[PDB]
Order: C-alpha cells, then structure tokens, then sequence
C-alpha cells in the first residue's frame, strides 16, 4: 500500500531506492564452461 | 719408399677431423627440427541453431 495516493498494493520495485541503507546484493553460483583452447600443444619444441 | 710413402699417406688421418671441423665452424647455420603428433579426433559443433 502506498500512502496519500490512489494506487495501492505495489507488486514490484519502484524507482525510488533499493539502497535501503545496505551495501550490496550477493548471489552465489558455479560456472560450467566448455570452450576451445589452443594453449596445450606441447610438441612443437626444439630438440633437447 | 713408394710403398712406404703410400703407408705414410694412409697414416696421417688425424688431420681430416681438423679440416672438416674447420669447414663446419665456418659453415652455414645449424638448426633444430621439432616434434609433431599423429592421428586426430575429428570433432565439430553439433548443436547450433
């Protein structure tokens, strides 16, 4: 509920302030990345 | 003697090594070739749309 207005029961974030006197937002996770790499060709080296 | 001179020609082989190392040291560059693999895997990129 907003006050002194006609719109009521906000469902979501307005554009006023999410800072709220706090510092950050934290999200945890783990990647699973598959890609192509050229940096493990260990044969083209000089003799001895 | 002529045969003795022939054996003398056979004896003095301790100079060919000096001669060809003289040739080598004044010769051109040296080099080192490298190593290569064998067969492969034949891969690609299937799920593209």
């Amino acid at each position: 509920k907003l006050t002194r207005t006609r719109l009521d029961r906000l469902y979501g974030l307005p554009a006023a302030d999410p800072n709220n006197g706090k510092e950050y937002y934290e999200i945890a996770g783990r990647f699973s990345l598959i890609s192509l790499v050229p940096s493990n060709d260990d044969y083209q080296t000089p003799i001895a | 003697m002529a045969s003795l001179i022939y054996r003398q020609l056979l004896t003095n082989s301790y100079t060919v090594d000096l001669s060809d190392e003289i040739q080598e040291i004044g010769s051109t560059k040296s080099q080192n070739v490298t190593i290569n693999p064998g067969p492969f895997a034949q891969t690609g990129y299937a799920p593209v749309n």
